[PDB]
């Protein structure tokens, strides 16, 4: 079962503050320490800081300007940072490790997408994208969903609630006027559909919402 | 006998506290506690390998624990200093 | 603080041969060395600890060797799904540092690309916006062009376009390139057309469709 | 004898943008570095010891990080008050000695 | 209070010697240093050496020629730096500076400038700087102080005492016939003055004057 | 139980006529008081970390000072072995 747990995303308003979370299940020591690392889109792994639970301390990295503020609540298992005053050079991917005292991160939580702005959060308008009536179908045929009007990111694009991997590609979202917009393809045998169903799931951790859209042949 | 008892005790809670010391000073060694323990002993046992040691103020406070402590507590040598000098 | 550096940034590999990844290291620091393994939009992942020790669940495939201030992670014959960015991390003295990354680029055989154009949903159209989509999927190398033609008219406003990065399952590129519009000048329009010019070819790749 | 490079011997920065001054050791000293601000006409004063312990009275902007043979001063928001010469000082061997020194314009 | 006090001047001719004091105050420890530290114009900090006045062991820079002896007496609370044999090239401010036996320099004397030449001692003529009458005032108005004719250097100036310390610009002083010149710049609201007094106070230390000259508009 | 003041007095001179004895020696490192202290902790426990030592003529004497007082005076370490071998 999932490690390390922590919330999709967070959208901050500049100047303002924000707690992230990260629960813990499987084996605890006393000799865990969990650790948090930045990553900016494009770039590396940065270390900011770590606490061991067992104790309560923590320790920060020194090369830079201090924003977070670790803290851990045994009873539940969960670790937070507390990031505040934050700008736009603090929107990144915050992920939270654990490491049992010896060195290495033996697991990383899923990461949690912290976007600093003042524009407000908007869910996604998720459209289906079937061939046209001209389009002639080969041994496999070619689907997608169009995702936009979105922000912040990220969204999650799955088909057929995951049970479809292969076949799948999602595009990097675009950025224009304060809204993401991005594309997801599927490829499918061409004999398969529309026989057996095939729906894109999307997923708005920002404004907490799930969307399904079955793609059907169109009129 | 029942010394060799209170040893692995320090050995354990040396190993412990002296990472817990440490972490924060940049460029300290003593760090995770595998070599933590295996820094212990040789504080205990006394034996001079340089190869690890303390930077920090409270780190080196866990170290005159574990000295005090652990020399001591290695007044096993003797337990065995006896048995050794029986059965033999 | 120990720096780690990984040079070079990208390395390209043919697919099946033997690639090594560098991490030098600023300061002797023995075997304490660990190197992670970051798909695209994943979580980094542990691949080697300790310089050469193995990770249940790892591929064989995967090893690393070193001592001291240079360290070496190999992959025998490697394959896509090892397209990712590796990184190396130290644990010798406080505090732990990561290594800038290197990214594992494949060279694979040239591929044309699959275009698909897709008419904007009814759904859509619905709330007054048009949005034609068209997928150029799976082609390598990863240069393209897609031009937009409107009633057989080269058009440029209202397009955007997104690529991915290589393919961790063949290799292999994709683009996309969506022009926007509103219902209403989609509504004085008859034919849109999506043309693909790739190395593969020396005549675009075009699909097309009419709004009736 | 420890030779401390200060390079390089003039930064420029824009007002409010954070600085960083360098300070490498010859040899490995540990943490044993100190960091004065001497002021045009000024005496050096102590703003970091021992390469990041603060100082009270000392604007909580500066801070300083490093151990071994490379250290940096940092400023978080420069300010017009913050144009001055920067020293850095080793301990970790006799004799003590100084670095060349860095002057920050803004 | 001040924990270091040193003299402010001293002129040597060429091949004399001259002894620098500091006077210490606050707490004393027998593990106290007190370290001397040369600084040539325009250039670095130069470390001289230093003694422990609880044993009288004195350390010297071995990088450099000896031109130093240092000594401290307990009762006064004072150490000494003989300097002998000078030549223009010991020219500069010397620091002494006061360390716990922990390896920094906690505090730091104003220094003494000490000037190695023939040339005689001379105090400045400080003469008024008022606008003239046909000069248009602003918001705010600049009046000024010219200290010419002064050796060695330096020379202090305030405005009301120390009072006044915005708005003011002291200019380095320029050397011409074996003499020094500056002036000093201060910006008050047009209105203040002459309704709120502005006096420049000159201090030079190596003649033991100190003189003060009230700032009036012209006839 | 009263030697164990010995030892904070000797830890205490050693640490400081050490500092005297080094300050000028290019090069020595034993020169600030409060890892002074931690050198003669070091010195009478007679650990081995090799991490701080003299290099002066004096300094080293101070050194020999330090192991006779201190090593002797960790005399104390058996006092600890008796308590620990009664309340035990």
């Amino acid at each position: 079962q999932v490690q390390l747990q922590q919330p999709g995303a967070e959208l901050v308003k500049p100047g303002a503050s924000v707690k992230l979370s990260c629960k813990a299940s499987g084996y605890t020591f006393t000799s865990d320490w969990i650790h948090w690392v930045k990553q900016r889109p494009g770039h590396g792994l940065e270390w900011i800081g770590e606490i061991i639970p067992s104790y309560g301390r923590a320790n920060y990295n020194e090369k830079i300007q201090k924003k977070a503020t670790l803290t851990a609540d045994k009873s539940s298992s969960t670790a937070f940072m507390q990031l505040s005053s934050l700008t736009s050079e603090d929107s990144a991917v915050y992920y939270c490790a654990r490491e049992r005292g010896d060195g290495y991160f033996a697991v990383w939580g899923a990461g949690t997408t912290v976007t600093v702005s003042s524009a407000k959060t908007t869910p996604p308008s998720v459209y289906p994208l079937a061939p046209g009536s001209a389009a002639q179908t080969n041994s496999m045929v070619t689907l997608g969903c169009l995702v936009k009007g979105y922000f912040p990111e990220p969204v999650t694009v799955t088909w057929n609630s995951g049970s479809l991997s292969s076949g799948v590609h999602t595009f990097p979202a675009v950025l224009q006027s304060d809204l993401y917009t991005l594309s997801s393809s599927v490829t499918v045998p061409s004999s398969s559909w529309p026989s057996e169903t095939v729906t894109c799931n999307v997923a708005h951790p920002a404004s907490s919402t799930k969307v399904d859209k079955k793609i059907v042949p169109r009129d | 006998g029942a010394a060799t008892v209170l040893l692995v005790i320090v050995l354990l809670a040396g190993s412990y506290l002296a990472v817990l010391a440490e972490r924060g000073a940049p460029g300290a060694q003593l760090i995770t506690y595998p070599r933590a323990l295996w820094w212990s002993v040789e504080t205990a046992t006394t034996v001079g390998y340089g190869d690890l040691y303390p930077v920090t103020l409270w780190g080196r406070c866990v170290a005159v624990v574990v000295m005090v402590a652990g020399i001591t507590s290695f007044g096993l040598v003797t337990a065995a200093l006896a048995t050794w000098f029986v059965g033999q | 603080d120990i720096l780690l550096t990984q040079s070079p940034a990208i390395l390209s590999v043919s697919p099946g041969e033997r690639v090594s990844f560098s991490c030098r290291a600023s300061q002797s620091i023995g075997t304490d060395i660990h190197w992670y393994q970051q798909r695209t939009n994943g979580s980094p992942r542990l691949l080697i600890k300790y310089a050469s020790e193995s990770i249940s669940g790892i591929p064989s495939r995967f090893s690393g060797s070193g001592s001291g201030t240079d360290f070496t992670l190999s992959i025998n014959s490697v394959e896509s799904e090892d397209i990712a960015n590796y990184y190396c991390q130290q644990s010798n003295r406080w505090p732990f540092t990561f290594g800038s990354g290197t990214k594992l680029e494949i060279k694979r055989a040239d591929a044309a690309p699959t275009v698909s154009i897709f008419p904007p949903s009814s759904e859509q159209l619905t709330s007054g916006g048009a949005s034609v989509v068209c997928f150029l999927n799976n082609f390598y190398p990863k240069d393209i062009n897609v031009k937009w033609k409107i009633d057989g008219s080269e058009r440029q406003n209202g397009v955007l376009n997104s690529w991915t990065d290589q393919d961790s399952k063949d290799s292999t590129y994709s683009m996309s390139s969506t022009l926007t519009l509103t219902k209403d000048e989609y509504e004085r329009h008859n034919s849109y057309t999506c043309e693909a010019t790739h190395k593969t070819s020396t005549s675009p790749i075009v699909k097309s469709f009419n709004r009736n």
